């Protein structure tokens, strides 16, 4: 992928116009590249939605409410 | 017992130490006799003891 997207920006240099097989080479190569480079990040609770009662708080570590933000891990650090 | 307080920023204790809890106690002994002790004889107190209360 690196080879590829590298020799479509020089060719300009010594003038040769690409042709359509390396231009697809270059496009799978760099949809491979970009497969392997994903991440899909997934959707957190707004902060306000309420917990359900069948969550047992007030026993276990779960409050009435969602934190909207990354829940405390440690106590010696509570700012964050 | 006395403690020392932390100052931070933004409430970090994480890196530092905490309070020791050091106890000490303040012991209290018994002293000596304060005894006083007098004798005398049969005859001296026949004869010439007298308002010995």
């Amino acid at each position: 992928a690196v080879g590829y997207q590298l020799l479509l920006r020089m060719l300009s240099d010594y003038s040769l116009e690409p042709t359509p097989q390396v231009l697809s080479n270059a496009q799978r190569s760099y949809d491979a590249l970009m497969t392997d480079t994903l991440v899909v990040p997934s959707m957190r609770r707004r902060g306000d939605f309420p917990v359900g009662q069948g969550n047992k708080y007030d026993v276990f570590t779960s409050d009435r409410y969602y934190p909207g933000d990354l829940p405390l891990i440690d106590g010696d650090i509570p700012n964050a | 017992h006395q403690f020392s307080s932390l100052r931070t920023p933004t409430g970090d204790i994480s890196g530092q130490n905490k309070n020791n809890l050091i106890s000490g106690k303040a012991t209290g002994r018994v002293g000596n006799y304060i005894t006083v002790a007098v004798e005398y004889q049969q005859l001296e107190e026949a004869i010439k003891l007298n308002q010995l209360e």
